[PDB]
Formats: structure tokens, C-alpha cells, sequence
């Protein structure tokens, strides 16, 4: 339950 | 019910909506080694370290017996508390568009500060080696504003001297952007020279990069791996403040150190 | 028959096609607010007041009773009369292409000025704060029409400096777009140069706007709500003259002050 | 019945 | 058998064809009015006249009876007569490419020289005002080759001045057209920042024009109306040679006075 | 029975 | 069995194919008039003469009689001999890519030297008359490098005044193409300058050419007919040499002589 | 029987 | 089971992608010769050499036979050796991402310049001609950084006057390379302009090459022909280090000496 | 069985 960033490339 | 416990605040959803918002344009905004490095993840809140494929030797062992320890590198939790006022939640309830959500704002550059300082300059208590304290490249003095143009080649090639292939990224920390950026000459662009000058290569502005950084963006150099991702949980909640948090689990490594050169005071 | 009462003027279908198409040329040509800030609506006459979501507590009132106001506002509802000749409109009948339709034209920019006033500069007697007169970040005094390729990149910086994104647009009073458009460098454009400066960002001129403005574009910072959107409406005529209206009912609200500023004589 | 302006973006 | 006559005259179909070709592309090449100003027609050789749905009092009429007269703008015929040879002709049918067709060529530029000299500037026995002589704005005095650049923005200020929109295009006579593409600032070019000045205007050479203008293509503000299209025709004919003519049937009229600004000698 | 030129814009 | 009789050659197909392919490039690598003037055929061997369509007047004639003569162009053969070493050819066939070709190229230079001397300076002993020696037009006078940048648009100014349109190309003699393309102002380029000058112009070598030229590309001003295009034929050979050519037949007529200007000594 | 270089435009 | 006898290595299969892709990696990012002139085979193991075609007269033969002798071309077999740790390879089945593999880039390297070395510069033991060695154009001396603009001009000059066409590619040795690319005209770029110069050509960096080279690449020029491309093969081991090798068979024809031009000492 | 480089063009 993340906010969804992730990677950013 | 996760270790966020959202259910458990009395925000009602739209608030919610909202919060997440903030949030989450403050970091696609401001996360500046997310934007530079491989990533791994994420695993969720049960990943705890990361896997090497390294193994160190034990020296007090038996003549019969070989015996190796193998290597790990932990994750970090991070937690960024913040504060909101029950009522300014409320209101969104009402049809309010604008309540006031500055501490997750300020929480959330805070867990950007954590996450990109770690990346850039390490963070010992963690285990973390930064790119900039790992490379064994000699740190560029940048004398005035207009020596950029000049440094950057001057790094780009040294990366191309110890064997560093792939575009170059230039990321700049506060001062440097700012001065910088602020500049021109004449009518003439100076910033659109700096993009120009990297093949292909972005341009990206790091609030916590002391100087500036020179580095490749060929890939499998650095590596961050994240468990829990960027999440807002809840804490505690009194009659008129609730108590939230920004959450995170990470860990960052070094894989090349020699893929960065350091420009030092801009 | 709503209220713009159109079916009782002594006017055939075409000249009223005419007089519509002169009025929505007129406001698609200087209509400056309206290009650059969130628009809401429209919603029709009956449309009273916005929603803020807001409430305002209320001093005297028992200790066991929490009361509570609600806070809106109300909009305002503008009506420019003007005058035709009832034999000009007459002509369109017989097919003249080329009826006298200035005070068309007079009453649109009359608008025009209305809204835009409001928009930019406030309007206290309709409970209206403008872009300008709100803005916490003080105002860049341009000397020279030379230093506006430098003020606007110091006033993009403190845009960025206080935490407002997104592309920046330039907005131009009359003297600062004939001053800065009648320039040229000895064949060297200027103008090119000032859209280059801004990242994506549209340059518009506002007639109603003293001085210069840079403002962001991202959204959610300014806010007009129409009700009743710009209509042309009868009221009266004699025996030679018919007597119509330009009607509008809006508001306007600055949900962001922060996100612009201002640049004073050009 | 308006003129259709609307927003200008 | 039609007005033009055609089948009477001793010239063999391909004759005919390669006399239409080299009008037609004298006046594809050089009819600056015709690629300018808004175009109706063509109506064939009955219209007589343009109705422009005014109405004018008389004033000796009696109490009980008002009387007014429509207001009409007859079209002019023109027809430039030319010879042609009647074996140059012939050699046609021989298999001959390149017959002499000169007096073809200065027939048609005689008529492109009297339809652009009524539009730019009137033909008043033809009861025609040219764009040039029904502008209310000043003329501004070009002095040298080097204050086209300046002067045109001026002039298209003037236009946005008094309200009038749209792309303005520039049309050059011909000692301007000759003095500045015939110039060039030491490899840098001239012409093209006056194409760049423009915003997607088209810059068209009239040999009819005196001096340069800047005028709106918007539409609407100047109407060439053309009853009969320019056409080739027979009159008569001897043994050795064919008397032919350019036809057309055409007016002109300039419905928005202030569309259009003068430059003087350039 | 023009030579066809019409409008040149 | 044509007229080449190549069946005869002791040469085994590939040896035919390289021979083809060498003389193939050079043409079109080097024949300059082909990519400038309009081309007529190719015809076969019977085409003879190219009809003008002209009748020319016969003075003793009788009274009663009229008489005239057909006016027409023929067209001259072109063979430019060389030989070959039948070892060198033999060779191809044990997989030999190089065998040595010099001869080829040296004829095939030698008939574009012929065709191209024709097109521009003319050929009297052929009836031809060039593009050079036929313009009325004035000889620039070109006197140093710097100076063909200002000539070329005199010459283009001249074409537009004599009433020649069109793209106007730029044709180079050997000098002229040295000159000009061995030439750089301190980094600035000239050559992109000089293809920037003319109005989608092509820019061609002619090593034939004395001077330089400027020429309409409208078309229907030059035209090059040819019979039998260029091929090879066997003409004999001996135990150790095989002696072949260079045949075409073709002829050049100048249409409309003002649609080019030369310009003399680079 | 030719090359066939025909017209180089 | 092949040469390479690569299933008698103690290597896991990840381990060998692993230094396969260091190889192949280095390779792509080094080989200069391979990216400018033309490529024939793998043939494989078995390819021992190239067939000229050519045939050489035997001196001492009977009076009643001819004999000749047909030339060939063998090939090389070039073998670099090189050494790896059994327990880095090891590891990387434990999920270690970052094997010690620095000596496969040594040894990749090494046969680079083993084959770039034959290419440019000649392989006399081989019988092999470099394109440098067999140019018989005089080789330019390069004074200092800024004549490399006038220089190339200057040798493509040169091949277009002996017969040459196509574009011509710029090939720079490490010191031209490096001067040529760490330079900068006050902001304005050398290299950019580099580029410019060559028509549709590349501009290669050759580490074996000493000094620059203009050459075409129009094709058929040069020659590398390669019987078994670059391998990775197996050799022997100890219990701690494994002996593995770069293999390569090939042989490099000049078809046409006069296609390049040195450029001496940067 | 090579590292399949080949032509690098």
C-alpha cells in the first residue's frame, strides 16, 4: 500500500 | 489491516486522496537519486536485506573444515513523522480544495533528504556508501560559474579514461542550480549550452548533493533497492491532531565506484 | 424566453448572427484572464455563489452549542448596455456584409476590461482579490524594456523558490507588449528570446494588466467560476435605436497567492 | 444561450 | 458559340491550347490582387453589378411616400486585344514546341497591370477605390533598404491598433521587391527575417503597386468580384495575321477602409 | 470558357 | 545480333558485367549537362534527326508554286574507342573482384567530355550550339572567390528580369568547384551559403564547363534528344587485347537561348 | 542495348 | 565439443554469459577496423585463406606448357590468453552481480589492438598491408588542433581529385581524439563542426591507429575477411585459476590503395 | 560458437 513511486529512471 | 493502519484514523477518504497527493508530487518532484540509479523493488515490508553472492572467510576454523560467512547488505526503515488538523481534513468533506497539507510537505522533503543523502554523500550508521564518498577520482574544483562548461568535458573525460562508456548525467546541488540558472549571457543561453554539452545525458538538481556530480547513466554502476516503497501510515490521533508518518525501507550500493567524478564548491 | 429577452427585439436572425459573431470575435481576441487561470462552469443564471468548503466560527453563542457559519462567495452579475441602429440592422437583411457595429465591439471590451480587472488587480466592492494584489512576493521593479529577459528568470527563480512548478507564463500590460514588441536588435530578435525563457509557457497580452506579471500555469492556484457566460440580451428600443446588453455572471478566487509575481512600470 | 466562449485554456 | 467566338478563328486546337497555357501562366505568375483579397465569382458574362444591400434617400419625395434607391456597384468589362501570327500558329500542327507567342504574354500583363492597378490603387472611372487610396492611417515613409525590417512592425502595430487582426501580409512594388532581394548583410540574409517579421503572412511582388503596403488577411475587408474570368478570345482575323483579346468582367471593393497600411518610396 | 485562374488566394 | 556485337568479344559475362558497372558510375558520376537540361528518348539506331516543326522559305520558285523545306536537326554519333587486356578480363572468371578497368573509365570520361563540351560551349562541326555561347545575356565577370556570393543573385536578378522563373542552378567549372569548395571563412561555411542562395537549385560539377553558370531549372529551355544511349560495343581484338567503345547518338537544341548567364573566370 | 542511364534529371 | 572446449572449463553457465558479455561488450565499444571498411565471413574454423583471383607466371616451364601459380591469401590465427579466479566466477551462482572479470577486458582489448593494429597499420609477418602503409598520397602534417578543419578539406580534396568518391569517414588516433575532443571555441564547438565537414560520414576513434586518416566509404576499397569471429575458448586450470583465451582468424586486403589519406602527428 | 560480433558496419 505504497504511494507508487517506484523508479524514476 | 497493514502496518499502516490507515483504517484506524478518522480521515475520510478524500482526505486521504489528498494527503496521498501532496505526497507523492512533492517526491516525483524532488526525488533526485530515483532518477539516476537502477532500481530494485519493490518487496514489500518483509524484504530485509539484500543479497551480495559474496562470502567472507572465518580464520579460527579447523584444518577439515572450510567455513564461510556469507555477505548481506541490510535495509534501512525510514519513518518521517507528521502532524494534520482534524478539522482542515474534515473540511475536504465539505467541498474544501485547499486544506492546509504543509507538514507533508516538510515530511516528505525530509524523507527525500534521508533517501538522496544516503545515495549521494552515504550514510555510515546505515552501511551506505554514497556515489560521491565512493569514487576514487579526483574532485573537480569548480572556480567560478563559467569553469562549468569546461569542468563537466574535463570530467566526462575521465569517465571515459578509467573505461566509463554510456550517456552522462549532470546533477547539480543547490548552489550550483541556482547559480547556474540564474544566469546568462547576454541574451545568450548558458544552461542550454550545459544540456547541450552532455550526449544525451539528463540534467537533474539534488538538494542534497553538496557541489555537483558527474556520472554515467549506463547502467548496473549503482543500485537502490526498496523494500517498503514511499508509503503514509498513521500513528495517533488526539481530539483536534492526527499524527502520520512517511515510511520507506532502502538500501543503496555502490556496484562501480569509479563511474562518478565529484565537482566540488560551485 | 429566458432573460436576455431576445425574441422581443426588432432584429432578424442574421443580424443577430452578426452582432454574436462581432462580440465572440472581440472577447476570443482579449479575453486575458480567461486563457490563463482554472475555469468552472458555466452554470446558468440561477448559479448564486461558490462553495468553499470553509467554516467560520461564531463568538456568542452557548456554552453547550457549537455553532458554526458557512463561508461562499457570491458572484457578480455584469451587464454593458449598448446601442445599435435599427436600419444598419435592418441592411443585413437586404445583404450588406458590412453593418455599423462598433458599439458591439464598445461594449465587448468594456467586458472584457471588467473581467480582467477583476482578475488581475481585484475588485473589493464584489469581494474579489486579485492575482496581483494578492501575491506575498515582492515586485520586481523593471528599469529598462532590456531588463525583462533578466527580471522574468528572477522572478521564474522565486517562483521555484517558494515551491511553485509548472510552466510560467508572461503576462504583458499594454505598454510593456508594445515596448517589448516594437524591439528589435539590430535584426536580432527579442521577443523569440522571451519565449524562449519560459519553459513552455504561453505569453499573453492583457489590456487591463498595469505592468507585467510571471505566474505559473500548473493549476489549482486560480480559480473563476462562471455562471452565466457571456451573452448578448435586449432591452429596449425606440423607433430608430434598439438597445441590447453584454451579460456575465462570475467570481474569481485565488486558492494560491504565492504562485506569481508581480513586475511593476515597464 | 451564451456565446460558447467557455475557457480559452 | 459564345462571346468569345473561338471556332471562327483559323487556329488549330493545339495553337489554341498553348496560347491558353502561356496566359495562364502570366497570370498565375504575376496577379498579385487575385491571391490576396477575398474572391467571389466567377458569375459568367450576365452579372452586371454587385449589390451591396445599402439603400440611399432621395430626398424629393412626398410627405406620405419614402422612397429610397439600392445601391449597386456595376462591374467593368476589359479587353486587351493582341495579334498573333497566323503561320507561327500553323507550325504547331507541324510538331513545332516554341511558336511566338509574345504579344500572348504582353496582352496578359497589360490586364494584370490594369486589374492589380484598380485594386491597389482605385480606378475611379470605373467607380473602384484601390486599397491603397481608402486607407485612413498615415504612410509611413520608409527612408532606406535597412528600415523595411522596423517599418513593417510599425505598420503592423498600426494595424493592431485600430483592432484589426490576422496575419498581415507584406506586398512589395517593384523597386522595393528589387532592393530587397537583391540585398544581402555580408552572407547573412535580409529577406528572410522580412518573411520572419510577418506571422505566416505571405510576401507577394505587385508590379502595379507604388511603394510596399501591410494589409490583413483576415477576410472580409477587401472582395474582388469577378463576373467573367479572365478569358482568350477571337475578334477577326487576315491572311497573315489574328487578332485575339484578354477578356474579363470584374469589380472591386474595399470594405473595411483600414485594413491596410502605405510605405512610401522605398 | 475561361482560361480558368479564379482565386489565387 | 545489334550493332555492339558483343557476342563476338571473347569476354565471359561477368567481365561484361564489371565493364558495364564501371563505365555506369562514371556517367553518372560525372555527366553534368543529363541532370540539368530536359531529355528526350532514348530513340533506338534509326532515329535520325529531331523535327523542329520550322518551314524555311525556297527563294527560285515559281509563281504559281509554293514552296517550302522542313527544317530539322540531326544527330551525331559518338564512338570513343579503348581496350582491354583479355587476361585481366579472364581473371573475373577464377573470382578476381579488381581486374584492370582504367581504359573504361579514361573513354568514359572522354564521351562525357564530348557530350557536356557539346551542351555548354557548343559543338559547330555538329550543328549544336550551346548553352553559353547562346545567351544574350552580359558575362559576369566574377573576379575573386569571395565575390561568386554577390554574382550569382546578379545573375539570378538578371534571369528574373528577362522574365525567365523558376529555380535557377548553380553549374561549376573545375576551378570554380575547386575554388569554391576548397574554401572556409575561419569555420563559417561558404559552400552551404552558395546552396542557400538559390531557391531549391541544384548545385552541379561540369568539368567540361569553362567559368561558371546560372540556369533556370523551369524546363522546356534546354533539350538534350538522344537516339541510342551509351553502351559498349566489341569493335575486334587480337590474341592479347580486346579493343571495345563508347557509342551514343544524340543531339542538344537551346529553345529559349536568355535562360542562362555565364560567369566568367573563377 | 545500352547502360540505360537514360535521364539523370 | 569444438576448439573452444568450453564444457571442460569449471565455469557455470551464468559465469560464462557473464565474461561473454565483458567481451562482447569491450568489442563492440573498440573494434575500429570492423566499423569502416567491408566484412566477409565467419567462414569458420576451416577457412585457411582468401582467393585473389590473380594468377603469377612460373619462370622456368618447358616451352610446349604454360604454367601458372594462383594467389592466395592466408589467414591469421590470433589467440589472446587470459586467467580468471574459480571462486569470482564462483559467486556469481550465488547472485553476485559484479565478477572480477578485468582481465577479460585486458585480453579483449589486446586482440583489438592486435587487429586494428593489422588493418590501419599493416601486419608484415602475416602478409598483411595496412591502409595507411599502402596509401600512395603524401601524408598530411597537422600542425596543431585548429588545422584538423582545414586539413580534412584538404585530404578529401585529394581523394576526389584521384578518382574517389563517396563520404569520407574521419578516423582519429587516441591523441587526435583527445585534443580534437577536449577543445572548445569559447562555447562554440570544434567537434560539432567536425562532424559537419564529412558528408554522411562517421568519425571513428581508433586506438591503434597513429596520427587521423581520411578515408571513403564508398565500399570494395578494403577487406577483412574473417574465418572464425571472436570466441571465448577454454585453455586449462589449476584448483584457483582458469586459463581461457580470445580467438580469432583473419586476413585484411587492400583492393584500392589510393581510397585514404594520413594525417601525421596531432 | 563465437561471441557473434560479426559486422559492426
Amino acid at each position: 500500500g505504497s504511494l507508487g513511486i517506484g523508479s524514476l529512471r | 489491516m497493514d502496518l499502516l493502519k490507515r483504517h484506524l484514523a478518522p480521515i475520510v477518504p478524500d482526505a486521504w486522496s489528498a494527503i496521498d497527493e501532496e505526497a507523492k508530487e512533492i517526491f516525483q518532484g524532488h526525488l533526485a537519486g530515483r532518477k539516476l540509479v537502477d532500481f530494485r523493488g519493490p518487496f514489500g515490508w518483509e524484504y530485509a536485506a539484500v543479497n551480495t553472492g559474496e562470502l567472507r572467510p572465518i580464520d579460527d576454523t579447523p584444518e577439515d573444515v572450510d567455513m564461510k560467512l556469507r555477505q548481506v547488505q541490510p535495509l534501512a526503515e525510514v519513518r518521517v513523522p507528521f502532524t494534520l488538523d482534524v478539522t482542515e481534513l474534515d473540511s475536504v468533506a465539505r467541498g474544501a480544495t485547499n486544506p492546509d497539507l504543509d507538514d507533508v510537505a516538510r515530511a516528505a522533503e525530509r524523507m527525500v533528504e534521508a533517501e538522496d543523502s544516503a545515495i549521494f554523500h552515504g550514510w555510515a550508521q546505515a552501511g551506505i556508501k554514497g556515489i560521491v564518498d565512493s569514487t576514487p577520482h579526483e574532485a573537480l574544483a569548480v572556480a567560478s560559474v563559467s569553469d562549468f562548461p569546461r569542468a563537466v568535458l574535463s570530467a566526462a573525460d575521465t569517465l571515459r579514461k578509467a573505461g566509463v562508456t554510456g550517456p552522462y548525467a549532470l546533477v547539480l546541488g543547490p548552489k550550483a542550480y541556482d547559480d547556474l540558472f540564474a544566469a546568462t549571457q547576454d541574451g545568450y543561453p548558458v544552461a542550454k549550452q550545459v544540456q547541450r554539452l552532455v550526449v544525451d545525458g539528463p540534467l537533474v538538481r539534488a538538494n542534497a548533493l553538496a557541489g555537483a556530480l558527474v556520472m554515467s547513466m549506463r547502467g548496473g554502476d549503482y543500485e537502490l533497492t526498496v523494500g517498503q516503497d514511499l508509503s503514509i501510515g498513521y500513528a495517533f490521533h488526539d481530539r483536534s491532531k492526527v499524527e502520520l508518518f512517511v515510511a520507506e525501507s532502502f538500501t543503496f550500493r555502490v556496484l562501480e565506484p569509479g563511474a562518478a567524478v565529484h565537482l566540488r564548491y560551485a
